[PDB]
């Protein structure tokens, strides 16, 4: 997983049947500063209800969306020292 | 513009359904209006494109917590509707 | 911040979910909102933690006298959706 | 899934036969401009039916085309702020 | 795997139920100096019992937490010349 | 803009399905094409979101008084093919 | 230069085979020829290697939705034809 | 602030799950206490989505070597308590 | 430091195990803590291998005479543990 | 898949089974000028018959040699504009 | 695969069930002129019986070792031209 | 550039093979090399795209009154292989 | 210098044997000859960790497209021979 | 310092498992002795997690290619010894 | 370098393994060592291929007349293995 961070969303008409009903968020990684980085933005599937400006953890190829990239946590507290 | 229409049977599956349409897309959300015996509809309205992904995504949302009784996109609707 | 949703038959097993709710976490009680049908909804807010645990108490005393219909937490409600419940 | 254009297709005669009758297009991946990048560039089995100068979501490994990346989405918006 | 340095964890209440009863660290990349870098973090499932500050061997996508990145061993000795 | 092809067998089913298609969205009508042996094509462009939305009322009209042999909506045509239709 | 044909029943299986010629290579599409009985034939022409991949992908396409009747890649035609 | 609480048979058993539940989140341990028949319980304290992940890694790490009889979280105790 | 514990039902099963311990790898002996109906616990602090090493034999030992209820090894506690303990 | 330039080879005599039998190409990925890159050489299978100086498209983990990455296809021509 | 050199070795005592009774080296990549990178170094389980400074053939997740990193061939000859 | 081989028993359907083969695409014809036993080889060279065309014509016509005993396509021979057939 | 043969009935499979021999490692190649029954027979010679890898990638190759009747490699062969 | 023994029949699965035992930690290796019928046994010595590490990995390489007898490690040997 | 071992029973079975081994390829001979129980080992060195190679054929002769009991190639021993042997 990443710590990333919700920054927008995408809307997809032509596409094909594994992603039918699923929202396709812009999910850029962000730095040890809690910070969004530079040319770092995927696009994931939604899997739990996130929205903009929410810190969330995305995961990497198989999460049965089938390895579409998803949203798998969204992120309480970071505690880091 | 288009127009997007979801009902539910009780309330508390529709606002799980207005919740992911209004993060899927573009949309803004008019309002419920209940006509009795149980049956709720909520209501949003936007661009063809995102009413379409809109309803799509609150359809499987609602469908996984509670009865969705019937959905419907109207892409171009009368004026005296 | 959350939004918890209890949903049952009935005003008695909708006081008693709501008493429960209020009472096993650090809630803020919004209102009721009946839609005919018997169907009654009571809304708590609060912290994401603290909403989890009260849907899950309040649930279980609401079941214990009547028909719990359904149960939600959105851990993050969209700002469109704060004007339809408040 | 990324977001990703296409510049251009390859020509490949002697390849294996998991990929007979099927597109490959060279898909660059672009920055939060929305602008191509730099050494960026990947070879992707068309799946939906994209073209030149079209902005796609491409897929990695697997996506039955079986692991070959391929593009499963051509986008229409993309909000982001 | 990977030498990585555990640096802090993250707290998470809404999340999928893959990941129910884990521990979820910061897992930094460490160089040849035996020295964290910089924007080299990850979130990994703990596995073994690791705390902070403690020198783990991070696995990559699969090591059935199913596919979390995992940590898979406490490092006693890393003798590097 | 986007491609929205219907074919039907005869002129009747296929001008029901042109009269909903352009009711059930913003399109524009293109024309008809008929090859012989009774099978006759109706074209629509427009908008990716609508010429879908317009394709499938189209079908479901038609194939309520005859036989829709086939349809398709391509998102992005080639250039090329804007000179086999128009 | 090579030359290419596909047969189909019925003109919309035509169109989504020529899409597809038209976009794995470069070729340059010639026209249509009906005649009668429903079948329609799509010409194209390039260099060999080129039509050889977009009959290759016109083929499959127009399978996917129709009938295809034939398919044939001339590679050296006759100057009377 | 809340309290989580984990009962097991034997003492080994609890102080393996006292050790998941202190690394898992940012929670201080108050103290063992048995009241005989082989049963002791570990109490901890903290914020209650800190507690609840805690309480959660620390039954699944004990279930593993022991029998773990109960568990319990209560997010907002009383002041008689 | 890290840490073995080892628990028998009744104490000369766990004088033991602890004197099996202390043997057979370089590793201290912290003590010894029942909590009533038998159960007796001995703690071992070491390094990992030498601790690992020293549980191993330990349970060997007392497993042949008595009841061996559980072992463990903690290779790195939490400070908060070493005040349980110690 | 990457359009990549054989450079080389490598000549193992103590592997593996899985790999007996089989060329062992150096391969180098090159930029949107058809030029090498630096630091970017991996060890495919040759599956094909590729030799030196040829361009071809290398596959990543999968394709039954199973995951050896192995060259796929050799390229004719590569249009890009 | 990727051309590397055995530059250590890890010795961990606390690890999974799926890593007893192998070795863990440290590979560090090398580049064109054969000679290690900077922060390039990952610990792969070793399969063939290599030692330090022995110029091996790592590969990636899967090799039944189950995917981990492991060592599969010792590199005799690398032609590079 | 490719080069093209069709194998043969008897030379009547290797002059079949290999006059199929120069007519249905732009290949040059090297020669033909017998080796006993009734075994004709006849080799192509062109274009990779040209130089499978051919084989695939070139098959179908010989088989059609003789036996073909095996056929290959290699797309870039080595410079070595170019002293064995040339 | 070493010296590998494969032996081939008919001379098509033997160009493809001698092809991947070529390919797969530096040896160079001496030449044909047929001794009648339609066996045809190719001889390579180089260092013998080359020319052990080459008949092996050979055999593999040809055994595809025909039938291999023998291979041998010879490590230290006789002045005489 | 501890010490670790491996016990096999016959001399070449001995020096199997000595050479995974020197290659696996950083042990000193002391040297053989055989006792007759056909057992030698190898002897190593180093600090309880190295010697640990060793014997494990002698182990299993000498199970491969023949029969290990016995193994044991020692972490205090006593002086007379 | 290389390392290659044959091992068999008695002294004659390895004199052929160790004569065949000499023959077909370049390598060197060490020695024999044997351990009792009529087990006899011979022990070839040098280049991996070659050893490889000579391994190969020393086992082929060797089982022709006698037991072998096991073959082993080492492609890069431990320094410390070159003390054992030489």
């Amino acid at each position: 997983m990443i710590l990333a961070k919700v920054t927008g969303h995408v809307v997809a008409t032509q596409k094909c049947d594994e992603l039918r009903g699923s929202n396709l968020l812009l999910i850029t990684r962000l730095d040890d500063k809690q910070q969004p980085m530079k040319d770092q933005t995927w696009v994931a599937v939604d899997n739990v209800g996130a929205g903009m400006h929410d810190i969330v953890l995305a995961e990497e190829y198989f999460a049965l969306n089938y390895k579409a990239m998803s949203v798998v946590a969204i992120v309480e507290k970071v505690f880091r020292d | 513009e288009a127009l997007g229409l979801i009902e539910t049977k009780g309330l508390v599956a529709c606002i799980e359904a207005a919740d992911a349409m209004c993060k899927a897309a573009n949309v803004e959300l008019i309002g419920y209006e209940n006509v009795g015996s149980g049956l709720v509809t909520a209501m949003v309205k936007g661009d063809v494109g995102a009413v379409n992904a809109a309803v799509d995504s609150g359809v499987e949302a609602a469908k996984r917590i509670g009865k969705v009784v019937s959905s419907r996109v109207i892409a171009r609707p009368h004026n005296d509707i």
